[PDB]
């Protein structure tokens, strides 16, 4: 009987199998302008609009 | 064939010279160095991947400057000076001029002359000549093999 | 005594000739990010022949394929760091310049004391008794001759001796009657030739020591080991069980021992035939690997370098005349604990050596430095908020052994 | 932690230096006396005379 | 003193730091983001489902 | 859809209002490649011709 | 019916025959050379040693 297990090599591929994802809707219908570059840390934690 | 000429960048941390020379030409000298930074992806590509990056040891930067790049490999070019005997071939074919003194280098069959404008005449005669080799090296091994430059 | 000059005083500094010596070609770009901790080479085949006297014969008992494996690994860390406080450090003192200098040379240096430990705990050939020093030419001449008597012809064998010993055979040089210039050399330099007897051999300062340990009895087998081709075909050691010795002790063979068997003898590895020194037969022996300890009724169970192997279903793989059974008298060379120094003999491809690179760590400065052809990569950082800051030197080395049937230790004999 | 099945076990293409022997008595030996004297017809062996 | 860069995806910035422990040997990576919701006026929004 | 790189350059000290912005880079690539060169050495009009 | 072949190795010739078993998937081969000993007179040689 021939033992040539030890002629071989056990590899692994550099290919990566596909996963699984979402879908973004909301964060792109809301609006996004007005609060845009408003609040900083530093300055404080609250930002205030004026209703009509 | 053509001459070209080449710029030289870090020359204080990259060039040195042979202690024993002390003129302003440099004349006076038997070996010189010159180092040149690569990259592990333009090593790879030439050279081989066999062999990991062995770089040389100048310890001259991190003197305070913030190092982030670990993607410098130094490779020096070593130049040498030496005393070779070669010898020398007398082509005296009376046409077009006789008198004529060539190197060892042309070989009949290397180019093609075959005695058409070229008699062997005398070809003993062994004189000591100044030549010039180049070599590339590293901290570990030879990269390339020294092969002379056609100079002096 | 307040001035003092910017000079440091010469040091003491051994010498580098192993890490030259063994073959650093091999395992070289091998293990890398892919290959893991370990990497594996190929071992040649063998073949064995019948004798029959009839050609219509295709239908018989023929041979087998069977493949085998050198395995190589990597070792532990070899690290030195400091840690000081800037005021007191910076007073007068080159903020570790005069720390540069001298840590390269502990590294290699301890990295060369690991690897000629491996190589006396891995290496399977023994001559001469211990306690016999080097004196004459045939002491040297010897290790060529028994290596040449094996077989290996592939490479280019070597031997490494103590600075007293490379004088008294200059000595013994000194003493010739012909040859003129070895005369003068060994008179002036005294300075041995590079070819000796055979062999290459070079003189070296540092060279590990080993204390035999306490051993006493007669020790025989008491199970028969199994010493198969299947069993042996990727480390080439085995396991042995003794009786005879003495009541219960700790350490009663420690690592780097030989153990002969007397009724067991060397084959020439292609002839297959027995090995003949001259006036006697050459016994087989092997190599403790770790320290074995004996309980009581004295049974010691120990791991052997080096294989007997004796496989009767593929006969094209025997190294030794006849199969180690139980009964047979064992023996170890040495008296019982004296301390040594040894002196080593090997071809080209008995060790091999190699170096992982580092990554440097992010967000921390750092450099790499080269000594002897070795890269040290040097770290630096502050933590802990005491005017506390410290640098760190690393390296990262591999080591695999081929065949333990090529090297091993050797002394004088008188 | 627990990274091992990205990195695979290779076995390299290369093979360890084995032992070899010495051929001596086959070129001194004397060949040219028998030199295909055994044929299909003469048999299994085959003489030569004494002095 | 610490190195740093941003990324994108889908019109979103995320800092990335890497840096390491010398001691102990490691190198670690964190990415980080903060957000910022406001509501402007609940009778302009809801949840809606299908009458019998 | 858009998938676009980043250059970690702006919003440095700046007031960002618009993220409806995408950045496409083109790659230049230089080789040495094999390629077959035919000579024509027609007599008419000068011979030599590659 | 088998294809066969020759070779030449230190001056002496190996011939070598490889066949297959058709229903097991097996492939062997095999090789032959045949020597030939003459003794003529056992008065012009022998073994010998070294003596005190």
């Amino acid at each position: 009987p021939n033992n040539l297990d030890s002629n071989v090599s056990q590899i692994v591929l550099k290919k990566f199998l596909p996963g699984f994802m979402s879908d973004l809707v909301l964060a792109k219908t809301v609006d996004r302008q007005l609060l845009a570059g408003e609040i900083n840390s530093s300055t404080g934690d609250s930002v205030s609009f004026k209703r009509p | 064939q053509r001459i070209a000429i080449e710029p030289i960048y870090d020359p204080s941390r990259s060039v040195w010279f042979d202690p024993d020379a002390k003129k302003y030409d440099k004349s006076d000298a038997l070996w010189a160095f010159c180092m040149y930074s690569l990259s592990p992806e333009k090593y790879e590509a030439e050279y081989g991947k066999k062999p990991p990056t062995s770089l040389d040891v100048t310890s001259m930067t991190s003197w305070e400057y913030n190092w982030f790049g670990a993607d410098v490999i130094y490779i020096a070019k070593y130049y040498e000076v030496r005393k070779e005997s070669v010898d020398v071939i007398s082509y005296r074919h009376p046409i077009t001029g006789e008198i004529a003194t060539y190197d060892s280098d042309q070989v009949e069959d290397i180019e093609d002359e075959l005695a058409i404008a070229g008699f062997h005449e005398v070809a003993r005669r062994s004189v000591k000549r100044r030549r010039v080799y180049v070599s590339v090296v590293d901290g570990d091994g030879f990269l390339e093999k020294p092969r002379r430059i056609p100079g002096e | 005594s307040q001035i003092v000059l910017k000079k440091f005083l010469p040091g003491f500094m051994s010498d580098l000739v192993l890490a030259k010596t063994v073959d650093r070609q091999l395992l070289a770009g091998e293990i890398n990010s892919s290959t893991g901790d370990s990497v594996s080479f190929k071992r040649p085949h063998q073949f064995s022949s019948l004798r029959t006297p009839t050609g219509d014969i295709s239908g018989q008992n023929k041979n087998n394929l069977i493949s085998g494996k050198a395995t190589g690994r990597v070792g532990n860390y070899i690290t030195v760091a400091v840690e000081y406080q800037q005021l007191e450090e910076a007073i007068k003192l080159n903020q570790l310049e005069e720390i540069l200098a001298p840590v390269r040379q502990r590294i290699v240096t301890d990295l060369e004391t690991e690897l000629a430990h491996f190589m006396m705990n891995n290496g399977a050939l023994s001559l001469g008794s211990p306690n016999t020093p080097i004196t004459k030419w045939s002491d040297v001449a010897q290790t060529a001759s028994f290596l040449k008597d094996l077989g290996v012809n592939e490479g280019e064998n070597y031997a490494v001796m103590d600075p007293w010993s490379a004088q008294r055979l200059a000595d013994a040089q000194t003493g010739l009657h012909a040859s003129d210039q070895l005369v003068r050399t060994a008179w002036e330099n005294a300075q041995i030739p590079t070819n000796f007897g055979g062999i290459r051999a070079l003189m070296s300062n540092g060279l590990a020591s080993r204390t035999q340990g306490a051993f006493g009895g007669t020790l025989t087998v008491k199970t028969q080991p199994t010493v198969t081709y299947n069993a042996v075909k990727d480390s080439y050691q085995f396991t042995v069980t003794l009786t005879g010795a003495t009541a219960s002790v700790t350490g009663f063979l420690k690592a780097g021992d030989q153990v002969k068997f007397t009724n067991t003898y060397w084959l020439q590895q292609q002839t297959k035939q027995a090995l003949y020194n001259g006036a006697t037969p050459i016994s087989f022996t092997a190599t403790v690997t770790a320290d074995a300890n004996s309980d009581s009724g004295g049974d010691v169970t120990v791991t052997l370098s080096g294989v007997p192997i004796y496989d009767t279903t593929n006969p094209q793989y025997n190294s030794v005349s006849r199969q180690v059974e139980a009964g047979d008298a064992v023996s170890v060379v040495g008296t019982a604990s004296q301390t040594m120094k040894p002196n080593l003999f090997y071809n080209k491809f008995f060790c091999g050596l190699g170096s992982i690179p580092l990554p440097k760590l992010h967000s921390i400065d750092s450099a790499v430095a080269t000594y002897e052809g070795f890269s040290i990569r040097v770290h630096k950082y502050a933590d802990g908020d005491a005017n506390v800051q410290k640098m760190r030197f690393d390296l990262l080395p591999a080591y695999v052994c081929f065949n333990p049937h090529m090297g091993g230790q050797f002394f004088g004999n008188p």
